[PDB]
RNA sequence: GCGGGGUGGAGCAGCCUGGUAGCUCGUCGGGCUCAUAACCCGAAGAUCGUCGGUUCAAAUCCGGCCCCCGCUACCA
């Protein structure tokens, strides 16, 4: 993923790559910046075994870019979850761009860098995520491409060329005096939580389990971090209104 | 069990000086509840502040006294 | 002082009232 | 399942949850880390089978696992009964729970300890706490003679076989032991094989029972496809119950309305009987079980349910607030390291009424010779006519046994 | 190294050891397997049960738990 | 085995961003007030756990032990 700058600017945030454990930190590299290579210790980070792992492609802020020797430290501490999402479709985003650009050029027998230059560089300029000058291309036609005048040799080699995991929890609290209340709890989470693979659709699994003995804990985790509570949520509806439409008391903390 | 605590003067407004009581647990132990019962026993202003107690005037016995008749050992209470 | 006496005889009567109602 | 209930009442540190250790083997855990540093704090619990060499001789022959070639010879010794302690604490405090764990006692077994005077406070509290309720078979036992002179735990013996005297106490035998290394334990189990026989229940009674725990069995972490039933441990004392029963549990839960209280049965089905880590189909009196049901274990997850009793539903107890004790005094507090005399009744004072193994608060209303009557914060279902109960007074910031008598309706 | 008793209770290790190395796991084997935790008696028994085997105090009366082997 | 912490008498800052040790419990001096408090200014006190290393300079950065605290939350 080729970049039209040097360095990112800093307190940016991003998507790139661990690439070599050390004692004292890590290089990683900035996917967005040609795969820039910088540099990431301890302080910032903070079972760490799974996001310190040789290739899991993590997500940062920029603490520093020294412009002069050219080199770049980033955090993870730093990073908001609010910027963790938003930044975090971006990248489905930014990848399905990859992918073509990473078949076109090859097909084309060209460069993924005359593919980004090209392609993704112009398709800045109309105003927009070139997966989407795209997704309206492929869709309407390829003068949407040509209008702000991208190299019309990808052009058909683009369309045609056209056409994991993130975690989310809640606390809830289930009272209950019924006879058979243990059986009405496993109802109603078993009748709100239904359909639902269809529904807030495609993620990976949902847990609920107990941690308290009225509070418990909904888990669903998934592909895409904004399909988050979007599942979430609507279980934790319905969790409530079966609960309340099967006299099971249910209320998120 | 295994609470400790300490009383003794603290600076205060009119009178002469306050009194401290400080080391309580404060997660099993309400200090405002404790607080309101000590300031009948000495019949005086006093607050929460922080995780301690201050009672104006100078009451360190009648506390210490009364924190035992409130089953609070004897041996975990020093008077400054 | 009205409001006071009103509430401390009515405490003084709860009270000692708890106590003949117990 | 164990056919009875044997109480080891005692002062603290005594050793008295060492003791069942030295026969059962178990440990009451010690748990809640507290009580790890500390000592038992919840009633501690543990069961063992007891069979005798028949082929060799006595005390020894007091088996405990289907094995004689320990002494003398092989022949499998015959298995005579399976029994179950109830370990109390031992600290001047923890008074309200062992009244409360008596409740479910068919007899006793008294640790003193060899090396320490004597009639120490919650020795003799707990003793006279024995001869009120009821717990008439007795067995004292001189605990730490591992630690002490040949001549002392002889004259301890001699203070024993005194005070053992004028009082209900006959032929309490004592049996001296050694608690940390398992030493005499067998001659106990002859005492115990002897004295604390296993007394005969009609079944055919009203299904009734006593709950002194009560468990979420479920991890930190099963999901809800497995969440395993609200969990209730106590034992039963008159009736028998069998998996699949209907029950309820009594006073039962207290609503809320702006500041009212209203506590109402909870009704249940057995999902399942268990006595020690076996599961069985049935249960009857002596022993503990736990009793797995099909309630929101949220209901009865830390104990919960602590002092609630179980029976039939659809069956005939009343959920009181005031109530009739007729009652008598001690003349003095058995229980202070003073002995200060027992000021009588005044009306209007709150008292702890142990009833069953409940635990419950009250004010007295009326003061009479031996009839008053009591005003209670928790309700009280009472469910017999034979209600024994035992009566308490918060005479210096701790609480104390001071006099007990008869529930009445 | 191989080896199995003779019919008069004799111990015949298939190889020629030592005197010493055999008393240093010998006595490594009572530590482990005989010695009581709680007193150190070596008076003592060897329970078993489905994949737990505990040491036996006869004195003491406490039971080290061992890995059964 | 991990990781947090030893700073005037007590309890907490300052340390990854090296040169300035800050805050609350009473003391002492001077103000304000008719006076007491309160409030204000000025004062007493610290080998910063130890044995050394790098540096112009180490509370601060790197290693060596000595006590102090916690570790992924407990069982019919
Ligand atoms: N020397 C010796 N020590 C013993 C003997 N019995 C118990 N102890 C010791 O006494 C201590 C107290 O054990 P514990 O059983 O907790 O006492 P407890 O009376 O059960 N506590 P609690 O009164 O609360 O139930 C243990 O550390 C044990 O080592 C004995 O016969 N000899
Ligand atoms: C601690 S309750 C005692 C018996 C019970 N079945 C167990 O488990
Ligand atoms: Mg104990």
């Amino acid at each position: 993923i080729y970049s039209r700058s040097k360095l990112p600017s800093e307190g940016e945030i991003l998507i790139a790559t661990v690439k070599q454990v050390f004692d004292y930190g890590s290089y990683v590299s900035l996917d967005e910046y040609g795969g820039l290579q910088a540099f990431l210790p301890w302080s910032e980070v903070s079972n760490i075994r799974d996001v310190l792992k040789e290739n899991r492609k993590v997500i940062v802020k920029v603490i520093r870019v020294d412009r002069r020797k050219g080199t770049v430290d980033v955090s993870l501490k730093k990073v908001t979850d609010d910027e963790r999402r938003k930044k975090n479709l971006q990248w489905k985003k930014i990848q399905r761009l990859d992918k073509i650009l990473e078949l076109v050029s090859q097909k084309l027998k060209l460069s993924e860098k005359d593919a980004w230059e090209q392609v993704a560089w112009k398709l800045e300029a109309k105003y927009g995520d070139p997966i989407t000058a795209i997704e309206k291309a492929v869709k309407e036609g390829e003068k949407i491409l040509i209008d702000a005048g991208v190299p019309e040799i990808w052009v058909k080699p683009l369309l045609e060329e056209a056409s994991r995991k993130v975690k989310m929890s809640g606390l809830i609290t289930v009272r209950t005096n019924e006879p058979l209340g243990v059986e009405k709890i496993k109802e109603v989470i078993s009748k709100a939580l239904e359909n639902i693979e269809q529904d807030y659709e495609s993620l990976l699994n949902i847990k609920i389990y107990t941690i308290g003995a009225p509070r418990y804990r909904v888990d669903v985790v998934g592909t895409n971090p904004k399909e988050a509570s979007e599942a979430l949520n609507q279980i934790i509806s319905n969790l409530i209104k079966i609960g309340k439409e099967e006299n099971v008391d249910i209320s998120v903390v | 069990e295994e609470q400790k605590i300490k009383i003794y003067v603290t600076k205060r407004r009119f009178g002469k000086l306050m009194t401290i009581i400080e080391g309580f647990d404060t997660s099993v132990i309400d200090l405002k509840e404790l607080a309101k019962k000590l300031k009948d026993i000495c019949a005086c202003g006093g607050t929460v502040k922080d995780n301690t107690i201050e009672l104006q005037g100078d009451h360190r016995k009648k506390v210490a006294e009364e924190l035992v008749k409130m089953g609070f050992s004897r041996d975990s209470i020093e008077i400054r | 002082m009205r409001w006071k006496w009103i509430k401390k005889r009515i405490r003084r009567l709860k009270r000692q009232r708890k106590k003949e109602r117990g | 399942q164990p056919e009875v209930n044997i109480g080891v009442v005692g002062h603290v540190d005594h050793g008295k949850t060492t003791l069942v250790q030295a026969i059962t083997g178990i440990w009451t855990s010690k748990h809640s880390e507290e009580l790890k540093r500390g000592m038992t704090i919840k009633l501690g619990y543990a069961e063992t089978n007891i069979g005798v060499c028949e082929s060799c001789k006595k005390p020894e022959a007091y088996v405990t696992e289907p094995s004689c070639k320990s002494c003398g010879s092989d022949d499998e010794p015959k298995f005579l009964r399976r029994i179950s302690f109830i370990d109390a604490p031992g600290h001047e405090v923890l008074m309200a729970t062992m009244l409360s764990g008596a409740a479910l006692m068919d007899g006793a077994i008294l640790v003193v300890a060899a090396n320490e005077p004597f009639p120490q406070p919650q020795t003799r509290e707990h003793f006279v706490a024995l001869g009120i309720i009821g717990v008439k078979n007795l067995i004292i036992v001189q605990n730490k003679v591992d630690v002490v002179s040949k001549e002392e735990a002889l004259s301890q013996y001699r203070q024993i076989k005194q005070f053992t005297k004028g009082t209900w106490a006959e032929n309490v035998p004592i049996i001296p032991v050694s608690a940390l290394h398992k030493i005499n334990i067998d001659s106990l189990i002859e005492g115990i094989e002897e004295y604390i026989k296993t007394p005969y229940r009609d079944l055919s009674q009203k299904p009734v029972m006593l709950v002194i725990r009560s468990f979420d069995v479920n991890k930190p972490g099963t999901q809800f496809n497995e969440l395993k039933g609200g969990v209730i441990g106590g034992s039963i004392i008159q009736g028998l119950f069998k998996v699949d029963q209907e029950i309820k549990v009594l006073p039962g839960l207290r609503v809320e309305k702006q500041g009212k209280v209203s506590y109402e049965p909870i009704f249940t089905k057995i999902s399942s009987i268990r006595f020690g880590d076996e599961e069985f189909k049935e249960a009857k009196p002596g022993g503990l079980v736990a009793i797995g049901t099909y309630l929101d274990p949220s209901l009865t997850k830390a104990d919960n349910l602590l002092g609630s009793i179980i029976t039939l539903a659809d069956a005939e107890v009343p959920v009181l607030w005031n109530i009739r004790i007729k009652y008598n005094l001690l003349e003095r507090v058995v229980g202070a390291k003073e002995m200060l005399k027992v000021d009588p009744i005044r009306a209007k004072e709150t008292l702890m009424l142990s009833v069953g193994s409940s635990t419950t608060l009250g004010i007295v209303t009326s003061v009479k010779k031996d009839e008053i009557e009591v005003e209670l914060r928790r309700p009280v279902a009472v469910w017999s006519n034979n209600i024994r109960t035992v009566i308490s007074r918060q005479i210096a910031g701790r609480w104390r046994m001071i006099g007990w008598g008869l529930v009445e309706i | 190294a191989p080896g199995n008793v003779d019919d008069k209770g004799e111990l015949v290790i298939q190889g020629k050891f030592s005197s010493q190395v055999i008393n240093t796991l010998m006595e490594r084997f009572l530590k482990a397997y005989v010695e009581c935790s709680t007193c150190k008696s070596l008076d003592t028994i060897l329970k078993k049960e489905k994949k737990s085997w505990y040491i036996v105090c006869l004195a003491c009366g406490a039971q080290t738990p061992v890995k059964p082997l």
